[PDB]
């Protein structure tokens, strides 16, 4: 369960979590309300595992391009921010967490890619992407090199295999369509192409993550990197005195990065909304607020208006701005887990050699395109141990043995029937269950496997088999208390039919 | 349809 | 004759 009377804050390792710490004492002063903040490796990964089961964070910090997959799974409350509220922050920031017709999150700031060069190793940064291997030539002599940014998360190559014509789902009749993917295009192949020639030409290291790209470029040993706002208090801190400016074209096109709104949304299973709404709204999305998180690590171009304008003369954000301008806000749709995974997959690869591009980007155009569908269920029993054994037959518990869905959904709408196969021991062990709820009450002496198998209305859809060990005796100072014995799970329905999808999907 | 890759939960 | 099982 998540602690009532406290706040916990998830925010990503790059971010001023310091600073969000502060606002967080400032809180606690205020309403004795104590704030911890967190910042787990894989948050993007740990916040769906954890709150899938009602689990985490009162509040996930991310890139708004996650919370439609998460506010699909169900894993977000909606906001409840009056018309005043609103009005302080950017129409256009409000849209990067409005799902369904529902904001799923408070915006904080837009975040786009630029250029970060070494003013001393290079005080005319390239125009071109083109230009870079004879700069890495001419720097490689004085023990230098031109380029180092993480190829190990596909956020930052993106840029070029955008450049040429490269697209995630193209937006269509007021919904982006998720069958046209444009992920293995010749746009996308020639943009992937140049960063494997960089690699094969030993321009960059196809093993150069956050980590190796930030600490090369901050030590002065690389003349530019590729790294958003949030990186510019690390080089602050270092000697180096850099510019941020527009990312290099590609084909004589705007490199395209991906913009991504930082926003903060609150657990569906939090017992504290109204405490979260009251931090987010009236101490973080303030100027004081802001301020203290950006001069951790800098958010970009915020979305709240006030902070926005006192921020805007700052060049490093009018050139983020820039970028952003050639770059696409990403889409927040539930499939955009599935694109970054399937490109991830195909940059690292690709980089590796252990694909071509060609290969990597038809994987990842068919892996961007694949429809899974979650359908979280718990199951196991419930067991009630008897007065006293009855010595007729032995038996000294009744017990339902159940499978549910998670989430107070209608099971039956794509569930056919589920069949629990009991011990020998039984008459008629193949119990079935055609409508909910999805359970067989019995009595007994023993603890055996029972075999669930769960069938859809779609037959061609394979029916998942689960295995439960009944359990009777828990051993503890529960008496007469009913033994539990229960598991969440995920049915997972890989590209099913539409009939499937359509029943699957309220 | 299949379970998760990942383990069941106990609640 | 499936592995079925109680404490006494
Ligand atoms: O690399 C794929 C990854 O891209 C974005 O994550 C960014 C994030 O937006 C930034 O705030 C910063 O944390 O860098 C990340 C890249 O390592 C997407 O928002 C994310 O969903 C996606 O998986």
């Amino acid at each position: 369960k998540i602690e009532e009377g406290k706040l916990v804050i998830w925010i990503n390792g790059d971010k001023g979590y310091n600073g969000l710490a502060e606002v967080g004492k400032k809180f606690e002063k205020d309403t004795g309300i104590k704030v911890t903040v967190e910042h787990p490796d894989k948050l993007e990964e740990k916040f769906p595992q954890v709150a899938a089961t009602g689990d985490g964070p009162d509040i996930i910090f991310w890139a708004h391009d996650r919370f439609g997959g998460y506010a699909q799974s169900g894993l977000l409350a909606e906001i409840t921010p009056a018309a005043a509220f609103q009005d302080k922050l950017y129409p256009f920031t409000w849209d990067a967490v409005r799902y369904n017709g529902k904001l799923i999150a408070y915006p904080i700031a837009v975040e786009a890619l630029s250029l970060i060069y070494n003013k001393d190793l290079l005080p005319n940064p390239p125009k071109t992407w083109e230009e870079i291997p004879a700069l890495d030539k001419e720097l490689k002599a004085k023990g230098k090199s031109a380029l180092m940014f993480n190829l190990q998360e596909p956020y930052f190559t993106w840029p070029l295999i955008a450049a040429d014509g490269g697209y995630a789902f193209k937006y269509a009749a007021g919904k982006y369509d998720i069958k046209d993917v444009g992920v293995d295009n010749a746009g996308a192949k020639a943009g992937l192409t140049f960063l494997v020639d960089l690699i094969k030409n030993k321009h960059m290291n196809a093993d150069t993550d956050y980590s190796i790209a930030e600490a090369a470029f901050n030590k002065g040993e690389t003349a530019m990197t590729i790294n958003g706002p949030w990186a510019w208090s690390n080089i602050d801190t270092s000697a180096v005195n850099y510019g941020v400016t527009v990312l290099p074209t590609f084909k004589g096109q705007p490199s395209k990065p991906f913009v991504g709104v930082l926003s903060a949304g609150i657990n569906a299973a939090s017992p504290n909304k109204e405490l979260a709404k009251e931090f987010l709204e009236n101490y973080l999305l303030t100027d004081e607020g802001l301020e203290a998180v950006n001069k951790d690590k800098p958010l970009g171009a915020v979305a709240l208006k006030s902070y926005e304008e006192e921020l805007a003369k700052d060049p490093r954000i009018a050139a983020t701005m820039e970028n952003a301008q050639k770059g696409e806000i990403m889409p927040n749709i539930p499939q955009m887990s599935a694109f970054w995974y399937a490109v991830r997959t195909a940059v690292i690869n690709a980089a590796s050699g252990r694909q071509t591009v060609d290969e990597a980007l038809k994987d990842a155009q068919t892996n961007a395109a694949a429809v899974t569908i979650v359908k979280p269920i718990v199951y196991g029993n419930v067991a009630r141990y008897f007065g006293k054994k009855r010595e007729e037959d032995g038996h000294t518990h009744q017990w339902t043995v159940y499978v549910k869905p998670y989430r107070n959904e209608d099971m039956s709408a794509y569930v056919k029937k589920i069949q629990f196969k009991l011990h020998e021991s039984y008459g008629n062990p193949l119990r079935v269950v055609t409508k909910p709820p999805y359970e067989i009450t019995e009595t007994g002496w023993g603890e055996f496997e029972i075999i669930i198998k769960i069938f859809f209305i779609d037959p061609n859809e394979r029916p998942v088999t689960l295995y439960h060990l009944l359990k009777l005796f828990q051993s503890a100072m529960l008496g007469k208390k009913t033994v539990v014995s229960e598991f969440y799970d995920e049915m997972i329905f890989q590209d099913p039919t539409a009939m499937m999808q359509q029943l699957l999907t309220t | 349809a299949r379970t998760k890759q990942t383990a069941r939960k106990s609640t």
